[PDB]
RNA sequence: GUUAAUGUAGCUUAAAUUAUCAAAGCAAGGCACUGAAAAUGCCUAGAUGAGCCUCACAGCUCCAUUAACACCA
RNA sequence: GUUAAUGUAGCUUAAAUUAUCAAAGCAAGGCACUGAAAAUGCCUAGAUGAGCCUCACAGCUCCAUUAACACCA
RNA sequence: ACCUCGGAGCAGAACCCAACCUCCGAGCAGUACAUGCUAAGACUUCACCAGUCAAAGCGAACCUCAAUUGAUCCAAUAACUUGACCAACGGAACAAGUUACCCUAGGGAUAACAGCGCAAUCCUAUUCUAGAGUCCAUAUCAACAAUAGGGUUUACGACCUCGAUGUUGGAUCAGGACAUCCCGAUGGUGCAGCCGCUAUUAAAGGUUCGUUUGUUCAACGAUUAAAGUCCUACGUGAUCUGAGUUCAGACCGGAGUAAUCCAGGUCGGUUUCUAUCUACUUUAUUCCUCCCUGUACGAAAGGACAAGAGAAAUAAGG
RNA sequence: GUUAACCGUGCAAAGGUAGCAUAAUCACUUGUUCCUUAAAUAGGGACCUGUAUGAAUGGCUCCACGAGGGUUCAGCUG
RNA sequence: CCGAGCCUGGUGAUAGCUGGUUGUCCAAGAUAGAAUCUUAGUUCAACUUUAAAUUUGCCCACAGAACCAAAUCCCCUUGUAAAUUUAACUGUUAGUCCAAAGAGGAACAGCUCUUUGGACACUAGGAAAAAACCUUGUAGAGAGAGUAAAAAAUUUAACACCCAUAGUAGGCCUAAAAGCAGCCACCAAUUAAGAAAGCGUUCAAGCUCAACACCAAAAAUCCCAAACAUAUA
């Protein structure tokens, strides 16, 4: 039969060498994600139907964001291949009452919290 | 040619009801069974058909323990007394850990 | 003896209860007996397939007529055929119930030796007559030594370490990658990508 | 099923108790032998189980059977 | 091919187990001998292979056979 | 052949899960006489229907087995209760054959004709060297098997069509394929030559007439250079034939009590269409005589090549 | 069982008799053979296992006769 | 037009069967099964629609589930927003193929049968055209933009040359087996040439080898886009 999946918990465990090509380290782990759906639901079984309306994925490539807990996560490793998870990186701080009126997720996703259209 | 003939039984529909952890009231059939699988532990009956019935208000557990049976059950005393000298036997067992307690005493009146 | 023995057609105590035929009997490695034993020489099934009784007497008049017994001998690896086929008598429609016992078969699996062969003589001297009964086998057959059936492991031992190409087989088939467990049977984790059904695929890690 | 009746020597008819005679079977006798025919003797919980008496015998418990109805809807 | 049934002393019919009687064959006896007729005794995986029991006996594995259909196209 | 209920597999680890799928059983028997009465809670054969358990209580002791079975209404009965192999087992209170004399409603959900799918059956060629072939695998034949292909048979499948897709042979005209029967071109030969056998190549051309059968086939006579295999809706019935097959009639033979029936036989049996559209409607061969010659060839019997002349027959064109 | 007159045997109410015949007659079948033909799955006469022939379900012959079904010499004719 | 006339009437007979079923505009919407003179049908369930009410449903994790592989069940957190009950319902209850586990069949079918999962009957793009394969779904206009899937690769067999004498026609075995019909043995001569590896021999004779020495394709109307190895991915 061809059943739901489950993933041997050896390929979510990064080498030494994975942080030399990805940006991220061991230590200090991203706080939040970017998650955006490059693959349609049809085709797709009805449990990887519905993940991605628990997660709010229905329009694809718009951008998302959740938390990194393992509860979380786990819906993640059940629709990995519709999806498309970048970390959340914040050049400033965290947007406080008066920023939050522009600020955008420029990809390579720096959310800056203040967006002007002037040059440099 | 159809040689054969019979083979036609509808399934049984018998395995555990109550699964673990589950609240389970008094009279409820935890588990439906033939040919022994899983034997009553604490308050936990038996009726004709090896049906496994709750026997007080609780939580249903499963443990391991020690298969010793009657020795008026003559159909298992003759298979203990042939193992080695350092041999246990294992069946499972199911629980019920009983939640409410049997009663409270109170105040009623001042005589 | 240092021949081989009459293998029988049908054996002697006939089963009356007869057996669905489960392909699976064929697939993949074989978990039996796939290393010598008091034998230096065999024909290694490189894929699966079913022995018939008439491949035993083709291989038993084959093998004996071009050996010196002096100097060789010869053992099999296989059973007799137990496993009973079905036939219906042609001319019937579909249906009836399950046809008559017909003829017997053994299953051989893929990496599974099928007659071991040693002796007073090297492996130049059978590959002569052990290549003529490998290609009139129902599957791919090559005539190995002990000496040639290990170099053809390093070289697969080798080859799932010399491949640059960062995309694998079992990388991406244990961890369900594109969505690729929908198409891929539950075998393809276990047996690797270097089977395809009956097919064992050598050229492939 | 409800009723009715029958239960037999190895077979059957009998006999108001105590049980016949005719087949069968048993030898015997006549025969060159076999048959018949005689001449002999046998063969009976009278299908029952308690016995009220004393019972095939009379009321059953009864077991096997044989006929009858088992309809108008 | 599908079904159905049969498998026998040397022949055959039998027999609800335990197996008959009538041919054949075996001598014996009557005969000038042969035949008949008696008088004798024989001759049986009951076609099977395991035996659940205990099986011609009953469900097969079964082997040889015997009937039936094998159509409307 | 089956129809109900049970166990195991298919269905390996909650449950479920088909099948004219594979195997086993069941239409009971025994121990009891509290196999008494009541009553929380639950499961449940995928609904319903039935089914399953059971704490506590009351009254008293101090059920086993897998499946072992059947609803209501009605009858029997004072009552309590008891009634079907209603096994077509959710069961109509009680009803079989036959129809080619048939009829109507439908169905390509569903058959025979053909298409298509497939290729077991069959056919072709390889691979392997056993066994033949006096010795010699491969001049020629070919076992056990394997690797590939073709889609002619008999089958299987039931996807198109049953508000019709007309069938066997025959006529007629043929279109095609090459897996070549003749005619050409060669390699080999257990090829002396004549004759033949085998493989490459070649699809321009050619491929007969007759007796019996409905015959395609087969057999048989006489031929020929040869009497090719096949496909094209088993080519082609708005071109023809209907002798077969296959309506209504009737026999004989068998089966059935009879009506009827039979790949068993046999006599008899309506083949419609005035063309809208597409298409279309004037582009050399083979054999025999003669020759060499009775030579090459062989020992003989036998007997040609290619070179040359001469004759015919057919097709095409007049 | 000695192709068997013959034997013993079973069973039935009787056990298909006379004939006739590969039939307008299941299958084997285009049976075999003589005749007809250059050649005859047609026809004619005989042979009979007809295992499914048969005697008012009428049998077997025969005289005329048939828009009956088959074969035929002679002619004859697109 | 007779297997039972014809006409009228009961008759608007009946039909689990075909055909038909007429304004616009939007919204939700795919079928586990059970019985049944029933499989061309229907009742129930399942599913679906509206309207209500109330609280959880999904996704799930350490624990846990039998003796004789994929996974599933239960399940807090979690991310989310639907679920259950109640009321009224009709309709679907003749399916297809792909992958996967199997079953039947020929380890045949565009075959049959079930489980799990898609897709299909729903739009759109690609795979030549194409139901079912691949990419995508929530809708309108625009003479804007970035993308998704997305274009078959391959071309294959050269081979050594030179030189071969002798014990010995090894014993055995056989008429006769000489290196080679069959046996056991398998020493040794000169530098080195096997008591002989293929032929060839009735038996021989020779012919060589081993050694010195030298340095994949075939079928029926007519093949089938055109073509192109070289300006920067
Ligand atoms: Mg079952
Ligand atoms: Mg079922
Ligand atoms: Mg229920
Ligand atoms: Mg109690
Ligand atoms: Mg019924
Ligand atoms: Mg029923
Ligand atoms: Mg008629
Ligand atoms: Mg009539
Ligand atoms: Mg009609
Ligand atoms: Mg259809
Ligand atoms: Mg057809
Ligand atoms: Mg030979
Ligand atoms: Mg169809
Ligand atoms: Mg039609
Ligand atoms: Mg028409
Ligand atoms: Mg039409
Ligand atoms: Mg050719
Ligand atoms: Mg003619
Ligand atoms: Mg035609
Ligand atoms: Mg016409
Ligand atoms: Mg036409
Ligand atoms: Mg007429
Ligand atoms: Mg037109
Ligand atoms: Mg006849
Ligand atoms: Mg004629
Ligand atoms: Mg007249
Ligand atoms: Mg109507
Ligand atoms: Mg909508
Ligand atoms: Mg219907
Ligand atoms: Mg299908
Ligand atoms: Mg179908
Ligand atoms: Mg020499």
């Amino acid at each position: 039969k061809f059943t739901r999946s489950r993933i041997p918990e050896k390929v979510f465990q990064a080498s030494p060498e994975d942080h030399e090509k990805y940006g991220g380290d061991p230590q200090n782990p991203h706080k939040l994600h970017i998650v955006t759906r490059i693959k349609s639901t049809r085709r797709r079984p009805y449990w990887e139907k519905d993940i991605i309306k628990m997660l709010g994925l229905e329009k694809a490539h718009t951008p998302q964001v959740h938390k990194n807990i393992p509860s979380v996560n786990a819906k993640l490793k059940v629709v990995k291949h519709l999806i498309r998870i970048k970390p959340l990186k914040l050049p400033q701080g965290l947007p406080a009452e008066e920023n939050m009126s522009n600020t955008c997720l420029k990809s390579t996703g720096e959310l800056v919290v203040q967006w002007h259209l002037k040059p440099v | 040619s159809s040689k054969n003939l019979g083979g036609k039984s509808s399934g049984r529909r018998q395995g555990i009801k109550k699964m673990e952890g589950h609240y389970v009231h008094a009279g409820n059939i935890i588990a439906t069974q033939r040919h022994f699988r899983w034997h009553p532990g604490a308050h936990v009956g038996v009726g004709k058909n090896k049906c496994l019935y709750a026997l007080e208000e609780g939580i249903v557990r499963y443990t391991k323990e020690v298969y010793v049976p009657h020795p008026r059950n003559t159909e298992a005393v003759d298979l203990i007394t042939r193992l080695p000298k350092g041999a246990v036997l294992y069946k499972t067992f199911v629980h019920v850990v009983p939640a409410k307690p049997e009663g409270t005493f109170k105040l009623v009146a001042m005589l | 003896k240092p021949k081989l023995r009459f293998i029988e057609r049908a054996p002697l105590v006939p089963k009356v209860r007869r057996e669905p035929k489960n392909l699976s009997d064929i697939r993949g490695p074989s978990t039996e007996a796939t290393e010598f034993t008091e034998g230096n020489f065999a024909i290694l099934a490189l894929g699966g397939g079913y022995l018939h009784w008439g491949h035993f007497e083709m291989m038993r008049l084959t093998i004996n007529r071009s050996m010196d017994p002096k100097n060789m001998f010869a053992i099999w690896r296989v059973p007799a055929p137990f496993k009973p086929i079905t036939r219906k008598s042609v001319g019937h429609r579909m249906g009836g119930g399950k046809g008559a016992i017909d003829h017997y078969v053994t299953p051989v699996k893929a990496g599974r030796l099928v007659v071991e062969m040693g002796g007073r003589c090297e492996f130049e001297e059978v590959q002569g007559f052990l290549d003529q009964v490998a290609h009139k086998l129902p599957f791919a057959a090559k005539a190995v030594s002990r000496g040639t059936l290990e170099k053809m492991r390093k070289d697969q031992e080798e080859r799932e370490r010399n491949n640059q190409n960062p995309w694998t087989f079992e990388r991406i088939a244990t961890a369900n990658m594109l969505g690729i467990r929908k198409v891929l049977s539950p075998y393809d984790l276990t047996h690797k990508g270097k089977y395809w059904g009956k097919f064992y695929m050598p050229k492939r890690v």
